RNA sequence: GGACGCGACCGAAAUGGUGAAGGACGGGUCCAGUGCGAAACACGCACUGUUGAGUAGAGUGUGAGCUCCGUAACUGGUCGCGUC
């Protein structure tokens, strides 16, 4: 049977300075053979910790690791803005190797609400037969967010979808991008686009429209 | 001093076969064992496959058995991860790793290469549509206005979008691709700018999609209204 | 009495043959685990384990001991006989 490490919490928020603390949890004996890892978006992971408690060479001792019969856990006694990223416990007790499915380690930060932008589709884009309008969600904090759309106020599914950036290196806000595509027709039908964006930063719910013919 | 680099990443149908190449520097990989591990796009990483030294001995996933075989030559400090039946489900980056001496890191994969992506998918290379996010004629939100760049339908992955050929790098979000239900490929990069400069400030978003050899510059100007 | 000699019986180092014992007679080999050798398996070394392993050996030892049958050095004991 292959052996399942089970990883958690899958994500955390945290402020520098902070104790955290992540574990994986074997369904088998591994002995010590438990290595994690830290990986920066697009980049390859880094060894932290091999035989579950031996800290790699260089690296900083802020980073521990600790075995508790078949759960492990990995330690960062106080963050640094370096050390936000995400983690993988792995096993190498026996082949095949498995991985943990990872701890997203966050920053936390003071509330921020999304400024809102609506851009309907270009004219150029239209004479090719489809219509993609692009509601913006710019530099808000918390990631939670809730953008719906509505043509001639009718809530539209299904035909939306959502991108988000990473936590932004200076002032650790999000910014989201949610892309309603709809046929030329169907998109010539209607006159009222709108995007309503719901989020803790705001007073109240935002909506932003246009009208198709004018503008 | 120690590095790894892999190559031979690219776009395949389902069926395909496809060579990585993972090229050692700074350590010889006779006297280490060599993994290859992967990662889908937004996924974890995935043990694929390994070779032990001094024996030879091969060990493989689940998931890759009977399909891949990996080898090292020695001549050239390269270990190779030779791909078969390839599978939609194959794609992803392709890291290979040096499993580190066991005295000094027990079982720990201590050196990784940068990675080579390879897209396994029945749809045809193509370059992408690009389309303004126009400034809004509105005054503001936030303080500030906002304009951007569509970059529609575009295959395979990866694109890369710069505004006024570098300059302009403050205020950018250029968003993750997203796979739309045609298998194409689209994103946004959206910037904000002073409401008040519209008229009189150029931006430009500079799209490079080098596996289509399309490279396209957008001027993002207020619409005529 | 004692000594020497001869012989017989006993004992006996040594040696050939024999047939039972398995880990509390050992060694070898295998197996497992752990550490090491640039080394997860294969290969080698070290350490640990017989509630890990056949007394039909699965040994380029079935080696030592013993059971049981012979040969037997003798610096041995006893008895008889001859002689002093
Ligand atoms: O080979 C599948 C095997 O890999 C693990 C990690 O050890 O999961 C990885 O591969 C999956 C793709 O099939 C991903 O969905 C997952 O995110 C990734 O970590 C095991 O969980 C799985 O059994
Ligand atoms: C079956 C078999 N066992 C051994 C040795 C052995 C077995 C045990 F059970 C022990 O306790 C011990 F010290 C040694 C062999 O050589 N073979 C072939
Ligand atoms: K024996
Ligand atoms: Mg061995």
């Amino acid at each position: 049977s292959d052996i399942q490490m089970t990883q958690s919490p899958s994500s955390l928020s945290a402020s520098v300075g902070d104790r955290v603390t992540i574990t994986c949890r074997a369904s088998q004996s591994v002995s010590s053979a438990v290595a994690w890892y830290q990986q920066k978006p697009g980049k390859a992971p880094k060894l932290l910790i091999y035989s579950a408690s031996s800290l790699y060479s260089g690296v900083p001792s802020r980073f521990s690791g600790s075995r508790s019969g078949t759960d492990f856990t990995l330690t960062i006694s106080s963050l640094q803005p370096e050390d936000f990223a995400t983690y993988y416990c792995q096993q190498s007790y026996s082949f095949p190797s498995t991985f943990g499915q990872g701890t997203k380690v966050e920053i936390k930060r003071t509330v921020a609400a999304p400024s809102v932008f609506i851009f309907p589709p270009s004219d150029e884009q239209l004479k090719s037969g489809t219509a993609s309008v692009v509601c913006l969600l710019n530099n808000f904090y918390p990631r939670e967010a809730k953008v719906q759309w509505k043509v001639d106020n009718a809530l539209q599914s299904g035909n939306s979808q959502e991108s988000v950036t990473e936590q932004d290196s200076k002032d650790s806000t999000y910014s989201l991008s949610s892309t309603l595509t709809l046929s030329k027709a169907d998109y010539e039908k209607h006159k009222v686009y709108a995007c309503e964006v719901t989020h803790q930063g705001l007073s109240s719910p935002v909506t932003k429209s246009f009208n198709r013919g004018e503008c | 001093e120690v590095q790894l680099v892999e190559s031979g990443g690219g776009l395949v149908q389902p069926g395909g076969s496809l060579r990585l190449s993972c090229a050692a520097s700074g350590f010889y990989i006779s006297y280490s064992s060599i993994h290859w591990v992967r990662q889908a796009p937004g996924k974890g990483l995935e043990w694929v496959a390994s070779i032990s030294p001094y024996s030879g001995s091969t060990y493989y996933a689940d998931s890759v058995k009977g399909r891949f075989t990996i080898s090292a030559d020695t001549s050239k400090n390269t270990a190779y991860l030779q791909m078969n039946s390839l599978r939609a489900e194959d794609t992803a980056v392709y890291y290979c790793a040096r499993q580190g001496y066991r005295r000094r890191s027990g079982r720990g994969f201590d050196y990784w290469g940068q990675g080579t992506l390879v897209t396994v998918s029945s749809a045809s290379t193509k370059g992408p549509s690009v389309f303004p996010l126009a400034p809004s004629s509105k005054s503001t939100s936030g303080g500030t206005a906002a304009l951007g760049c569509l970059v529609k339908d575009y295959f395979p992955e990866p694109v890369t979008v710069s505004w006024n050929s570098g300059a302009l790098t403050s205020g950018v979000h250029t968003f993750p691709a997203v796979l739309q239900s045609s298998g194409l490929y689209s994103l946004s990069s959206v910037v904000t700018v002073p409401s008040s400069s519209l008229g009189t400030q150029t931006y430009i978003c500079n799209v490079n999609h080098k596996p289509s050899n399309t490279k396209v510059d957008k001027k993002v100007e207020p619409k005529s209204c």
